[PDB]
């Protein structure tokens, strides 16, 4: 069973990654739970990608 | 106090820099500082201005924030109302005191007065000019 040796690349370039670092963390979130979260659980709320 | 007066306390008076005895200069600008930020702070404690009264000014308007309820309006302001006045008083007195010590027309002290009047007026001639 031979591998694949193809005459030609069926796509011109890769496609390029769209789910990069800005665009998981799309902005934070900033709300009085979210504050709470912030200043007592040293948490940081955000909003991000769903696929992330 | 400038001359045959006692000089316990006096605010410095020169071209270019005076230094004999640094003892007297930059106590002058500590009190300075310090009164000025204590006069601020104190100020909004009595004039309605502070975190607490602020709040209920925005809940007679029915203003709220984003995504807070009513009682943390205080928190966010007093996230920065005392804080402003503290150093805004600070820097309006180092500012007096950057005047002073340049030399500036009216002996530095008075056009920050001056300088803010003007502009307070300003925010209305911009507003009923559409």
């Amino acid at each position: 069973r031979l591998r694949r040796q193809p005459k030609y690349p069926r796509k011109s370039a890769p496609r390029r990654n769209k789910l990069d670092h800005y665009a998981i963390i799309k902005f934070p979130l900033t709300t009085e739970s979210a504050m709470k979260k912030i200043e007592d659980n040293n948490t940081l709320v955000f909003i991000v990608d769903v696929k992330a | 106090p400038v001359g045959g007066l006692c000089h316990y306390l006096s605010p410095p008076e020169s071209f270019g820099s005076v230094l004999e005895d640094p003892v007297h200069a930059v106590v002058y600008i500590v009190f300075m500082l310090g009164s000025c930020a204590f006069f601020s702070k104190t100020w909004i404690e009595v004039s309605g201005s502070s975190a607490k009264d602020v709040a209920k000014q925005l809940k007679e308007q029915q203003m709220v924030m984003r995504g807070h309820r009513e009682t943390s309006m205080v928190h966010e302001l007093n996230r920065y109302i005392p804080t402003a006045a503290a150093f805004g008083g600070l820097c309006i007195g180092a500012l007096s005191v950057l005047a002073d010590f340049l030399g500036a027309i009216g002996s530095g002290t008075g056009i920050l007065l001056a300088v803010t009047i003007i502009y307070q007026y300003f925010e209305i001639f911009v507003k009923e000019q559409s």
